[PDB]
């Protein structure tokens, strides 16, 4: 058994607690979950080798940022939730995500997860976003945020079809197993 | 009648204590609750400490105030109000100066509070 502490970061109403919740709990949050943050483990595999994962579902707020920033310590993995329908979300991720988690974690793996791969085809999100001026997160974009950004992959995740789930956790888990170059 | 949220996912912390985050369940009494936050950060002895609010009270949590324990509200473990009292007998009285400067700034701080009362 070995554990990887797998801090899942990202914004809030984006699908940090619903990836998580559909992977450690397996149930899709109806509603935007209020998170402070919280501490899960479950038995997953990663390419033939099952693995441990004591995971933290970290806040999206500014408002406790001490407490996250105090959760990025003995992370060995950062999995950045941003909202395919909200990139705006992938825009903070650009800003303060993936730079506060390597302020308090350089070199630490990073996982890039978009959240609501559902969403880039669905008609409600496309209407949405072209009615906000923006386009949902093409996976060259987030594939653009992860070379940026270092990240080892970039993976998209939907929560309410529980697309990727399990996948993004075994990818995180294996930022770790295997280093990527 | 029906009881509050008492399932909260709160910060529980001591001076030097990295958090660590669980579903508190309000309803047991609070012997319990400290008893597994002490056994926690390796401490027994659970009647000398008392948890507190990491708010700006600095309040320790007796039966009285823990229905101010809300989602986010970082618990800082600490002296329990009596072991408190004591530390202040000791160090408010004594013949040392610093120290007595230092503690009575914490027993005027800390003269609000009604459970250390
Ligand atoms: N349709 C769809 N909606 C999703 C999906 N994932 C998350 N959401 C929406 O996102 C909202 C908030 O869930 P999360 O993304 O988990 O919120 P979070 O990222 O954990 O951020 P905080 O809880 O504030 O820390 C939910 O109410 C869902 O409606 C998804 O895969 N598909
Ligand atoms: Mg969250």
């Amino acid at each position: 058994m070995q554990s990887i502490k797998c801090v899942v970061v990202g914004d809030g109403a984006v699908g940090k607690t619903c990836l998580l919740i559909c992977y450690t709990t397996n149930a899709f949050p109806k509603e935007y979950i209020p998170t402070v943050f919280d501490n899960y483990s479950a038995q997953s595999a990663v390419d033939g080798r099952t693995v441990n994962l004591n995971l933290w579902d970290t806040a999206g707020l500014e408002e406790y940022d001490r407490l996250r920033t105090l959760s990025y310590p003995q992370t060995n993995v950062f999995v950045i939730c941003f909202s395919i329908a909200s990139p705006p979300s992938y825009e903070n991720v650009r800003h303060k995500w993936h730079p506060e988690v390597c302020h308090h974690c350089p070199d630490v793996p990073i996982l890039l997860v978009g959240t609501k791969k559902d969403l880039r085809a669905q008609p409600d999100t496309l209407r949405r976003l072209k009615e906000q001026g923006q386009a949902p997160i093409t996976p060259q974009q987030g594939q653009a945020l992860a070379k940026q950004i270092h990240a080892v992959r970039y993976l998209e995740c939907s929560a309410l079809q529980q697309d990727g789930v399990k996948e993004v956790f075994a990818e995180a888990v294996r930022a770790v197993l295997n280093p990527t170059p | 009648m029906p009881p509050p949220a008492d399932i909260v996912k709160v910060a529980i912390e001591w001076p030097g204590a990295y958090p660590k985050l669980m579903e508190i369940d309000q309803k047991k009494p609070l012997s319990a609750i400290i008893k597994e936050v002490c056994d926690g950060w390796s401490l027994a002895n659970h009647e000398y400490f008392a948890l507190q609010h990491a708010d700006s009270s600095n309040f320790y949590i007796t039966e009285k105030n823990r229905n101010e324990i809300k989602n986010g509200t970082i618990l800082r473990l600490t002296t329990s109000p009596a072991q408190n009292a004591q530390q202040l007998h000791e160090r408010i009285q004594s013949s040392s100066m610093d120290a007595k400067l230092e503690a009575l700034k914490d027993l005027a701080s800390l003269s609000r509070d009604v459970t250390f009362a």
